[PDB]
């Protein structure tokens, strides 16, 4: 895989929601050393990528309606 | 749906060339720094104030070449050595860069004192080299803490592992303060030193009527442009790293990969002190080549 | 299902991020995995009441 000497945050702008039928797996991070804000990531079933917005009300509800 | 993660973009070519340009340099500071160190410890007659502050630059950068070897093999799959080398391994190699940027400050200081004021009684206070290389190895060692103290593997998901720190949540705000240290008293301090020093010492150099006035004057700006050279590509592109950052500069996922790729190819570029040391302060000097040819036999 | 043997308790300070993978043709049943800070990979169970107060706490920080 690729090399990096300097971490950085993987999301740069943040959608307010998405419709989740469309959605196959969300990946939820923490902060940590690479990042200061959490970043939640969606893997759209047509293999694009997506940002959510994590302070978004919408975003947390999508989470919680997968995990049922 | 424009927003998208800004995916990393690494290319094979790069990595493995590297390993070769670090094994190359290796050898070289290797082999060169043992030859300054064999000829000035080989005879203990004449052992100048100079040659005390060329022995501790050969030991400072032979200890930073002795490191090249696991960071080479790291930028190739990542840090797999553990957390334990993530530390000391940072440990000593921050450790002998502070010592070998501020040795060339004490360097030329003591020049400026020899040539400047040469006449007056000021320059006695160049006999405490044994001492000011004591301080300036005990201060560098001070500046290498937060590297012991903030260091681990941070395994990741896009990207391999790397030994990068975690000093807790804000991290990534804290470690901007930290790159204060490298670029205030690694770059900016030394600089200035340097060159106040280098300054006026070509002002009395080019009024004075000696016969070798001309070559130690190209001596003094080959020691200079040197310098600058080896560190300037890399501070500007770390200052720029830290302006994106802070939104100063505006922040794209283009620009976000060329700084990746001039991080890595000016690190390279600092690296090669190690390498140059030996010929641009030792092996220019009429004692050491005479020398080099009668310890040989 | 690369999740087989969900385990019961993680510490929650250790976790570093949770991804949640919906079913689809590779998996029948709703996966959720959780990167711990030294690289391990381990399993959460979805239905744990536990695992929900993890997904919720990381998010409304």
């Amino acid at each position: 895989a690729s090399v990096a000497t300097e971490l950085r945050c993987q999301c740069l702008q943040t959608l307010q929601g998405i419709h989740p039928k469309n959605i196959q797996s969300v990946n939820v991070k923490s902060p940590g050393p690479h990042c200061a804000q959490t970043e939640v990531i969606a893997t759209l079933k047509n293999g694009r990528k997506a940002c959510l917005n994590p302070a978004s009300p919408i975003v947390k509800k999508i989470i919680e309606k997968m995990l049922n | 749906l424009d927003a998208a993660p800004c995916e990393p973009e690494s290319l094979e070519i790069n990595k493995y060339f590297v390993v070769i340009i670090y094994a190359l340099v290796f050898l070289l500071s290797l082999l060169g720094n043992s030859l300054v160190m064999l000829v000035i410890l080989y005879s203990r007659v004449g052992r100048s104030v100079t040659d005390v502050y060329l022995l501790n630059l050969a030991l400072a950068d032979l200890l930073f070449a002795l490191t090249l070897p696991i960071w080479a093999a790291s930028k190739v799959n990542g840090w797999i050595f553990g957390t334990f080398l993530c530390k000391v391994v940072s440990l000593l190699k921050e450790v002998n860069f502070y010592s070998g940027i501020l040795l060339l400050a004490c360097i030329s200081v003591d020049r400026y004192l020899a040539i400047v004021h040469a006449t007056r009684t000021l320059t006695q206070k160049r006999y405490l080299v044994k001492f000011i290389c004591l301080s300036i190895w005990g201060l560098s060692l001070l500046l290498a803490l937060p590297v012991l103290l903030f260091r681990r593997t941070v395994y990741s998901s896009n990207v391999s592992p790397a030994c990068y720190e975690d000093m807790g949540n804000n991290t990534a705000n804290w470690r901007m303060l930290l790159r204060i240290l490298p670029q205030s008293f690694g770059f900016i301090v030394p600089l200035l030193i340097m060159l106040f020093c280098y300054g006026f010492t070509l002002r009395t150099l080019f009024k004075a009527h000696m016969g070798q006035k001309h070559r130690a004057m190209r001596v003094i700006f080959a020691v200079v442009l040197i310098f600058l050279l080896c560190w300037l590509p890399y501070n500007l592109v770390l200052l720029a790293d830290t302006l994106m950052r802070t939104q100063v500069i505006q922040e794209t996922c283009e620009r976000r990969n060329h700084i990746d790729r001039a991080l890595d190819a000016t690190e390279i570029l600092g690296i090669l002190h190690s390498c140059l040391n030996p010929l641009i302060y030792a092996f220019i000097g009429q004692k050491f080549r005479h020398g080099l040819l009668k310890i040989l036999a």
